[PDB]
Order: C-alpha cells, then sequence, then structure tokens
C-alpha cells in the first residue's frame, strides 16, 4: 500500500486570499473530480491492505 | 451536516457512509525622537 494523502484545493492553489478564492470558483468541477481521485486512492490502500 | 452533504452529492438521500463534505479554517480574529528639543 501507499501513504493516503489529501489536497485542499484553496490552501494549495490561493493560500489564504480570499480574492483568489472567489476567482477560483470559476473553472468549474476540477476540484471536486480531483478529491474523488485522491478519496479513490486512498480506500483503494485500505483495500490493498 | 446532513445537508451539507445533500448538498453537495447533488441528491436527497445518502446512504451510509463517511462522506467529505467541507474544510474547517479557524478564521483570524525605546531610543524617543527628539521632539522635546524643538516644542
Amino acid at each position: 500500500s501507499m501513504t493516503k494523502t489529501s489536497v485542499d484545493c484553496t490552501m494549495y492553489i490561493c493560500g489564504d486570499s480570499t480574492e483568489c478564492s472567489n476567482l477560483l470558483l470559476q473553472y468549474g468541477s476540477f476540484c471536486t473530480q480531483l478529491k474523488r481521485a485522491l478519496t479513490g486512492i486512498a480506500v483503494e490502500q485500505d483495500k490493498n491492505t | 451536516p446532513l445537508s451539507e452533504t445533500k448538498c453537495t452529492l447533488k441528491s436527497f438521500t445518502v446512504e451510509k457512509g463517511i462522506y467529505q463534505t467541507s474544510n474547517f479554517r479557524v478564521q483570524p480574529t525605546t531610543n524617543l525622537c527628539p521632539f522635546d528639543e524643538v516644542f
């Protein structure tokens, strides 16, 4: 198994800036699918073990 | 918290589980200058 990892879009891309966070919504469903992929990877690691 | 999940999954019924709804950020809460020589 690997190390289960999780990524926060707002903290990574925009940090603590509010304006960047507001502008981030315009790009759509990127973060949803990124988090879905990472969650699937983590559940897969647990299933492997 | 039930609805913040219902709203995220775009569904009105949820099945037993752990789902990541969002994130919890704690939001934000002597050499004196010689004026005495002039004034």
